[PDB]
């Protein structure tokens, strides 16, 4: 069956602008089956409050969801996502990079 | 500009734990508007966005009980294409759903759809003289037989030209604030260096909508489209879109390039140049 | 609004 792997952005809504209030983001698309783990970290740790979209697809099929939760940047603090599927042999981490 | 509404159904079976899960989303442009998920409390339709909320209880019901009417047929679908092709009733498989309409700027209808994909391939879709099917192989074929004796397209054609278009105007109207709008992208550009021989340019595209762009980066005047850094067009989840296009550069070049802006929110292309 | 015939495969 087909397997499509995930592309994965993670961002802020927001510029990041330490002290200021902002939303983390991390974008999964591109996959197939839906059937996805996706984690945003702070300095290595799971974060809790982290929430999804609904299940959608584009005009291949492939997925997409996003996951976000709120946060508010520190020039010390990193962030980053975690993200597993059939396609990956191992977990995926990519860091935040506020220009990216 | 013109619009569309579009609905998009998942159904995911899960052998041995329960019945499939079943998500179902709905679209007027880039806003999702609605949605329904099988494993959810509520078990009815619920809103996504402002605009939708001032419906009353009829529409809420009346969606609640024709959403899970669809869940309930693409829970059988599983079953169905499971024997089509003889397949383990171990595995677990995906069935996907999309159909409607879009309209030109004229609000008139301009093209509908309704298309399947049975774990990521495409199944069946209505063609677009909205008369025709496209069957895959023999087993697409045969839903096309089933489909071609119960008249499933003329229905699906009076749906689509008829009633899609006029939800879409309806939803048009009443979130004119919303799915009316248009925000020209927030443009900026980044220069870090690499190295002490190099630079990365990042063009970008911030807070539009809708998310139909396109950011492109091109060196005296060629487009440098082979030697760029493209992001996927993503939500900012405030209901706006971000993008970004980045090429590196050779110190001292920077202003042999130029980024280009195209949104149907800008009054004419925009040019940067670093500089 | 949803379509309100429901086709099988």
């Amino acid at each position: 069956m087909i397997q499509r792997t995930p592309k994965i952005q993670v961002y802020s809504r927001h510029p990041a602008e330490n002290g200021k209030s902002n939303f983390l983001n991390c974008y999964v698309s591109g996959f197939h089956p839906s059937d996805i783990e996706v984690d945003l970290l702070k300095n290595g740790e799971r974060i809790e409050k982290v929430e999804h979209s609904d299940l959608s697809f584009s005009k291949d099929w492939s997925f997409y969801l996003l996951y976000y939760t709120e946060f508010t940047p520190t020039e010390k603090d990193e962030y980053a996502c975690r993200v597993n599927h059939v396609t990956l042999s191992q977990p995926k981490i990519v860091k935040w990079d506020r220009d990216m | 500009g013109s619009h569309s509404m579009r609905y998009f159904f998942t159904s995911v079976s899960r052998p041995g734990r329960g019945e499939p899960r079943f998500i179902a989303v709905g679209y007027v442009d880039d806003t999702q508007f609605v949605r329904f998920d099988s494993d959810a409390a509520s078990q009815r339709m619920e809103p996504r966005a402002p605009w939708i909320e001032q419906e009353g209880p009829e529409y809420w019901d009346g969606e609640t009980r024709k959403v899970k009417a669809h869940s309930q047929t693409h829970r059988v679908d599983l079953g169905t294409l499971r024997g089509y092709y003889n397949q383990s009733e171990a595995g677990s498989h995906t069935v996907q759903r999309m159909y409607g309409c879009d309209v030109g700027s004229d609000w008139r209808f301009l093209r509908g759809y309704h298309q399947y994909a049975y774990d990521g391939k495409d199944y069946i879709a209505l063609k677009e003289d909205l008369r025709s099917w496209t069957a895959a192989d023999m087993a697409a074929q045969t839903t096309k037989h089933k489909w071609e004796a119960a008249h499933v397209a003329e229905q699906l054609r009076a749906y689509l030209e008829g009633t899609c278009v006029e939800w879409l105007r309806r939803y048009l109207e009443n979130g004119k604030e919303t799915l009316q709008r248009t925000d020209a992208p927030k443009t900026h550009m980044t220069h870090h260096a690499v190295s002490d021989h190099e630079a990365t340019l990042r063009c970008w595209a911030l807070s539009f909508y809708p998310a139909e762009i396109t950011l492109t980066w091109q060196r005296d005047g060629e487009d440098q489209t082979q030697d760029t850094e493209l992001v996927e067009t993503r939500p900012a989840g405030d209901g706006t879109f971000q993008k970004w296009a980045a090429v590196v550069v050779p110190s001292g070049q920077e202003q042999r390039y130029t980024c280009h802006v195209q949104h149907e929110g800008l009054p004419k292309p925009l040019t940067l140049r670093w500089e | 609004a949803l379509w309100g015939v429901f086709p099988v495969l």
